[PDB]
């Protein structure tokens, strides 16, 4: 099964918060 | 579930949080549609998710909660054991193990079908 857990290592990580702010603006 | 009708939907954002593209170009350079977490707005390529298409239509339908975001379908609550709530491998909502029904000491092995999605 995937958990919470599982799921955040398996999925991989999320991109640099500021580079999104950045795109968002 | 009578509260997912019910708790409105935040504004999404139109940026995929894992790759940074939009619903334009994903990782491979081909269009593909975001989707967006209820609670939070933030969103994904369901590519980017590693979500399959099967589940990628069913989460479309219902009110999809990000991992961080996802409460327990049973409490509503996230809590102390919130690291261990499965995933329905169906429709992605989350319950404790404790919560399931019949509830779960151990976690299940392989593919996980929650009490909902089972017929
Ligand atoms: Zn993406
Ligand atoms: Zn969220
Ligand atoms: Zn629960
Ligand atoms: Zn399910």
């Amino acid at each position: 099964a995937r958990t919470k857990q599982t799921a955040r290592k398996s999925t991989g990580g999320k991109a640099p918060r500021k580079q999104l702010a950045t795109k968002a603006a | 579930l009578p509260h997912e009708k019910d708790k409105p939907v935040a504004e999404p954002i139109p940026i995929c949080s894992f790759c940074l593209g939009t619903k334009e170009q994903n990782r491979e350079k081909k269009p593909e549609e975001l989707i967006s977490c209820a609670d939070c707005g933030n969103s994904g390529h369901p590519s980017c998710l590693k979500f399959s298409p099967e589940l990628t239509v069913r989460v479309k339908a219902l009110r999809w909660q990000c991992i961080e975001c996802k409460t327990c379908s049973s409490c509503r609550d996230q809590g102390k054991n919130a690291d261990n709530m499965l995933f329905c491998d169906s429709c992605d909502r989350g319950f404790h193990m404790e919560c399931c029904d019949p509830p779960l000491t151990r976690m299940p092995k392989g593919m996980w079908i929650c009490q909902i999605c089972r017929p």
